[PDB]
């Protein structure tokens, strides 16, 4: 149950550790491996670019085989991350696998960040600007970046 | 005739509708205005969702009614 689920944590984070990943950093909060903070920078060449966004990251008890519970801090503009940080990703429900990690959770969520998926949106809003006037979105997302995320 | 849909941002949009349209022809009236596409909208009025078959008259929608919409998502 518990020991299994954080022996494979200690696994993922002794990995992060012992090669650092280029897209993001993320680690336990205190003393309790089932509760990590994680960052990712805003990607380059995107709207983001500056900004350093907080993720709050929660293993469940049945870890690896259930899906870390994963969502956004920072407030973001975005179309599948809403205003309370909830977040719309296949590998974070329907698409988990256990071979996955929390790094390639974020990784794919940095991809996410570059290449939104606006055809299946948490903020149809937003995924309609996206789609149909790209320099508002980038305009309303450097925005938002300026102003919460720097 | 002229109804109202307020959204979860607390904007209000009218809407110029007849008594036989249906929820379909709304939600493209609400896309035209707003841009969501129909599939991704899901539009409450006293106490129940909507459906797409039915028409304003159904409901007892009458002349300057609310409309609420809300989120209606696929999986998350």
């Amino acid at each position: 149950g518990s020991h299994m689920a954080l022996k494979r944590i200690q696994k993922e984070l002794s990995d992060l550790q012992r090669d650092p990943p280029a897209h993001c950093s993320a680690g336990p909060v205190g003393d309790d491996l089932f509760h990590w903070q994680a960052t990712i920078m805003g990607p380059p060449d995107s709207a983001y670019q500056g900004g350093v966004f907080f993720l709050t990251v929660h293993f469940p008890t049945d870890y690896p085989f259930k899906p870390p519970k994963i969502a956004f801090t920072t407030k973001i503009y975005h179309p599948n991350i809403n205003s309370n940080g909830s977040i719309k990703l296949d590998i974070l429900r329907s698409q988990w696998s256990p071979a996955l990690t929390v790094s390639k959770v974020l990784l794919s969520i940095c991809s996410l960040l570059c290449d939104p998926n606006p055809d299946d949106p948490l903020v149809p809003d937003i995924a309609q600007i996206y789609k149909s006037d790209k320099e508002k979105y980038n305009r309303h997302a450097r925005e938002w970046t300026q102003k919460y995320a720097m | 005739m002229q109804i109202f849909v307020k959204t979860l941002t607390g904007k209000t949009i009218t809407l110029e509708v007849e008594p036989s349209d249906t929820i379909e022809n709304v939600k493209a009236k609400i896309q035209d205005k707003e841009g969501i596409p129909p599939d991704q909208q899901r539009l409450i009025f006293a106490g129940k969702q909507l459906e797409d078959g039915r028409t304003l008259s159904d409901y007892n929608i009458q002349k300057e009614s609310t409309l609420h919409l809300v989120l209606r998502l696929r999986g998350g």
